[PDB]
């Protein structure tokens, strides 16, 4: 097209001058390849803009003037691409193939900046997979590597924290994971131009992982932030809908009903509902029902208005930090909950005023006796 | 020749990230900066310049007023290589600099790579200008830009500087090919032929 055949030609090409991207064989191959509108990546502020998602095999021909990069295109300018376009060229052996001539050339050949590399070829590798454990095991090093750097790319992590996702990603442990993409997507948040496809479909596999976390719940989250319409919309993202609708309704068969195998794949979550419906109803019945210095909650129809029964409430209730967050105790005798806090918060507009209220009541009161006293 | 205080506005940037001609353009820029300012310090000693960032998204000052290698000491450090605009900025900040131009009775001089697309709104730009001709600096230019950067402020801009020209402003606007910047600018009244007012 124009940007390749246009752009490769005046693009750079020339940026550049007579480099191998305008040499005999080079130009062809394009050509050879197409002018059709999808390309090979196309040499400065058009590869800039072309991911072109044809494979690249002016892969050699970005690959020229890579030793001029010195003196000719020079940034990070190569993972900008490739290193991630070709990265996604998605074979098993290719990434692998020039994990090491990049790696070694980069931070060898070019070295004798790269820590973005360093994380794209040891990240990359993790996109392989391959085995969790060569994964976490340098990944803990890419993130070893990353723990005492100032990097000003959000990029390295935007790489890593999608990397140690992508590790997560494999796994379980949403809970980190979840909140691990949820760290990415914070990350993410001030750059990092992507595509619907990955972004909800991560924000889905996110709101999956919200589920697949569930969690120390969670509740209420980054659903404010642009994930939502985006994700929600439809299809599980309905359901990733519906459960936070039933992260606050909390009704079994307004979901149970909804259920299809990828959620029931994991059924814990009808152990993680009784976890939310208790959690859900115990939050606001927490964070309001006895304003009053909030605690009691004691027990038991309190703990069956959470319209779970009581032998459960025997355990759900009974259990705290066995819910992983609940503090206080039991008077199994007066059906009494012991509670403490461990329970977060919010809302608006309402203690608001309350609040310098008191707090200039003394204040005020106080002037009185805060009269003289060391005054006099 | 030259009692006046100088700046050296540099953008390392979608030009200067790319040579213009050996080995980069940034590169191109420096021993061209320290070939003017050699003949700067020639023109008299005691002729200051500074340096800024006019690159990437950080306008500021990389090397100080000065009189001597201190510059070519501090312009030694790289940029940001692809980095944009500052100049409008980077210029209110290099006049601010002449502003405090060491023992005056040094006029204001700045000299100015264009590395960058140029992106300023033309009153600012003259705003500048004026504020300059007010000032009463000495402004001339280095600019390769794509075309050039040209029919534009910078054409404009050394105009709306000056009333006379070397006390307000002088243009080059640098070309490609095998030019040499400091090649170049030996020609144009950026550096030698008359050189201060």
């Amino acid at each position: 097209m124009f940007n390749n055949h246009e752009i490769d030609t005046i693009l750079s090409t020339l940026r550049m001058e007579a480099d191998p991207s305008l040499h005999p064989l080079f130009e062809q191959f394009e050509k050879f390849y197409e002018e059709k509108l999808w390309f090979q990546l196309s040499e400065s502020l058009t590869k800039f803009f072309d991911d072109a998602k044809s494979t690249p095999l002016r892969l050699r021909l970005y690959d020229n003037f890579v030793s001029k990069f010195y003196d000719k295109i020079n940034q990070l300018s190569v993972v900008k691409y490739l290193l991630a376009s070709l990265k996604d060229s998605k074979d098993f052996d290719e990434s692998l193939k020039y994990l090491d001539d990049l790696k070694a050339q980069f931070q060898e050949l070019d070295s004798k900046d790269g820590i973005l590399l360093i994380d794209s070829e040891i990240a990359r590798t993790y996109l392989l997979k391959n085995d969790l454990v060569k994964a976490r095991d340098l990944l803990d090093d890419l993130e070893k590597t990353l723990d005492k750097k100032d990097s000003i790319p959000l990029r390295i992590t935007n790489s890593f924290y999608s990397t140690n996702s992508q590790y997560f990603k494999f796994k379980n442990d949403f809970n980190s994971f979840y909140y691990t993409s949820l760290l990415y997507l914070s990350t993410l948040e001030p750059s990092t131009s992507i595509t619907l496809a990955e972004r909800q479909q991560l924000a889905y596999d996110l709101s999956i992982s919200a589920l697949l976390g569930d969690k120390i719940y969670n509740f209420g989250e980054l659903l404010h932030h642009p994930i939502m319409e985006t994700i929600v919309n439809d299809s599980n993202y309905d359901w990733l809908f519906q459960l936070l609708n039933a992260l606050t309704v909390g009704d079994f068969d307004k979901f149970d009903s909804l259920i299809k195998v990828q959620i029931s794949k994991i059924p814990i979550l009808a152990q993680h509902e009784s976890f939310l419906r208790q959690k859900i109803c115990l939050m606001t019945l927490i964070e309001t029902v006895f304003v009053k210095n909030i605690r009691m909650l004691s027990f038991e129809d309190i703990s069956k208005a959470t319209h779970l029964p009581k032998d459960n409430v025997e355990h759900l209730v009974m259990r705290a930090i066995s819910l992983g967050l609940l503090k206080g105790s039991i008077d199994q005798v007066n059906e009494l909950v012991t509670i403490s806090w461990v329970q977060p918060r919010i809302i608006s507009g309402d203690q608001i005023t309350k609040m310098k209220d008191r707090l200039v009541e003394w204040n005020d009161q106080v002037e009185k006796l805060g009269k003289k006293m060391e005054a006099r | 020749m030259v009692l006046e205080a100088t700046v050296l506005v540099i953008d390392n940037s979608e030009y200067s990230r790319n040579g213009d001609f050996p080995r980069t353009r940034f590169e191109a820029q420096i021993d061209s900066v320290e070939f003017i300012f050699q003949a700067k310090r020639n023109s008299n000693p005691e002729n200051t310049v500074g340096l800024i960032s006019g690159a990437g998204a950080n306008p500021r000052v990389l090397s100080t007023f000065t009189a001597e290698f201190g510059k070519i000491l501090a312009g030694l450090h790289d940029t940001q290589i692809e980095g944009k605009l500052h100049m409008a900025t980077a210029l209110q900040i290099a006049q601010l600099t002449l502003k405090h131009r060491q023992n005056k009775v040094q006029h204001q001089r700045i000299v100015a790579f264009v590395c960058s697309p140029i992106s300023d709104s033309r009153d600012e730009l003259i705003r500048l200008a004026k504020t300059l001709k007010k000032n009463n600096v000495a402004v001339d230019i280095i600019n390769f830009g794509e075309i050039e950067q040209n029919t534009e402020l910078l054409d404009e801009f050394i105009a709306a500087v000056n009333n006379p020209q070397e006390e307000t402003s002088h243009l080059l606007t640098v070309t490609p090919g095998p030019r040499l910047l400091y090649e170049n600018i030996a020609s144009s009244p950026i550096i030698l032929e008359e050189g201060s007012s």
